[PDB]
């Protein structure tokens, strides 16, 4: 029995083009641990990714955050890649400032 | 208020990679303050939270101790389940434990905690008068069998109703600033048009500390369960905890919804509305 | 801080 992952993608504070923030990646819910998560800029990994010590909700779920310090603009586009055992693809999220 | 103390471990198998990987990681509420990696290039009981760092060494060499030879517990108890469940030694699985304490305000004890999965499963539990257990399966009742032989839930209760309360009270007492402070949800609603005939309304809270927070939309007074899309908390990163609730409103009956919402931080719960 | 086979 294993458990998908959900995953959302949003920024620690409210989006402000130029200015530093974080971008997040929270998956969750996942069953077994084993996870491959990538944050991407403009569809390329980032490389500078830290990420939470893998820990578990009451349901026993795994659940991980993914951050990365960055600087949202107009043109720049940002999603996470999630693959998990659950998956046949990568599943990419998009990141979405009203999200 | 009140708190809670609890360890976490994840036991992994992974045959022809080497040993089972164990991680522990020990939580105040909502807040990280250790954590333990037999990956890491020199494992160590090692601080998370800057109120855990002024412990002395004995207490870091304890600690580590204690994990290093709880690793070699759960490493065997994989090959153990193994045997249990009549399988392979060629899959990969998992055991997951959690134990602690939680505390009222007087910081006496509300009740303690002792559990285990395989496989994400339920495996067994010590009940809530820590002198019994719970097996999930007929695997879990030959350990309920040895832990009752052993007389193991008295070494449980009194962990659970000493150490684990002493500690957390010192842990509350010296991160009080942080562990013992709420910080109530910053929080607006935003309008986003679907179509010339709907509009998304979005109930944001941010920057809460602890994570538990309840937001609901109502229409009319009426609570909109079925109709809100509610995503999980989420955190932030700087300690700090994000939610939003969503409800697809028709043009124009903006004014009949109303956000409300609930946290400790809140000394009474909010009404929101659209502008 | 922290605390038998299966």
């Amino acid at each position: 029995i294993q458990r998908t992952p959900k995953i959302q993608v949003y920024s620690r504070h409210p989006a402000e083009n130029g200015k530093s923030n974080f971008l997040n990646c929270y998956v969750s819910g996942f069953h077994p641990s084993d996870i491959e998560v990538d944050l991407l800029k403009n569809g390329e990994r980032i490389e500078k990714v830290e990420h939470s010590d893998l820990s578990f909700s009451k349901d026993w779920s795994f659940y991980l955050l993914y951050y990365t310090e960055f600087t949202p603009t107009e043109k720049d586009e940002y999603a996470c890649r999630v693959n998990h055992v659950t998956l046949s693809q990568p599943k990419i999220v998009k990141w979405d400032r009203d999200m | 208020g009140s708190h809670s103390m609890r360890y976490f471990y994840t036991a992994m198998s992974r045959p022809g990679r080497g040993e089972p990987r164990f991680i522990a990681v020990g939580y105040v509420d909502d807040t990280q303050f250790v954590r333990f990696d037999s990956d890491a290039a020199s494992p160590r009981m090692a601080p998370r939270a800057p109120w855990i760092e002024q412990e002395g060494p004995e207490y870091w060499d304890g600690e580590t101790r204690n994990m290093k030879a709880s690793a070699q517990t759960y490493r065997e108890n994989l090959r153990i389940a193994l045997r249990y469940y009549n399988q392979s030694e060629a899959g990969s699985h998992i055991i997951q434990v959690m134990y602690g304490c939680d505390v009222g305000p007087d910081g006496r004890l509300l009740r303690g905690h002792d559990q285990s999965a395989y496989d994400g499963k339920d495996y067994i539990a010590l009940n809530e008068d820590l002198s019994s257990w719970t097996a999930a399966d007929t695997a879990a009742q030959i350990t309920q069998r040895k832990w009752e032989a052993a007389r193991v839930a008295e070494q449980l209760r009194a962990y659970l109703e000493g150490l684990c309360v002493e500690w957390l009270r010192r842990y509350l007492e010296n991160g009080k600033e942080t562990l013992q402070r709420a910080d109530p949800p910053k929080t607006h609603v935003t309008h986003h048009p679907i179509s010339d005939h709907e509009a998304t309304l979005r109930c944001w809270a941010l920057g809460f500390y602890p994570a538990e927070i309840t937001l609901t939309w109502q229409r009319d007074g009426e609570d909109q369960t079925q109709d809100t899309e509610l995503v999980e908390t989420r955190p932030a990163g700087d300690r700090t905890f994000q939610k939003w609730a969503a409800v697809v409103v028709p043009s124009g009956e903006e004014q009949r919804y109303t956000c409300h919402v609930q946290h400790e931080g809140l000394p009474k719960p909010l009404t929101l509305r659209w502008e | 801080r922290v605390k038998h086979l299966w």
